[PDB]
């Protein structure tokens, strides 16, 4: 509405349960959380120091 | 035996396969043979 967006759909589902499938801390893990979901609308990726 | 050469694979927490450089696998069996046996017969594996 404002300029705000908010990704209301998720695709690794799939992939996240596979790799839950293994083991539990296969799932729990940093790495689990790390996989990447495709950006909002258009938009311009920086980072500010 | 010493020195000749090995293959590796580390399995991390999470499932997930490293394979071993031969410098990694070299420095892995200097402290690692002797576990592992010869023809015929066989010996037992320790941390």
């Amino acid at each position: 509405w404002q300029s705000y967006r908010t990704r209301l759909n998720t695709l690794f589902a799939r992939q996240l349960v596979a790799r839950a499938t293994t083991g539990i801390d296969t799932i729990l893990s940093m790495e689990t959380q790390n996989i990447q979901e495709p950006q909002l609308g258009k938009g311009f990726y920086a980072t500010f120091v | 035996y010493k020195n000749a050469s090995m293959q590796g694979l580390y399995i991390f927490a999470d499932m997930a396969s490293k394979d071993m450089t031969p410098e990694q696998s070299n420095v892995y069996r200097d402290n690692s043979y002797q576990q592992f046996d010869t023809n015929n017969v066989r010996r037992v594996n320790n941390r």
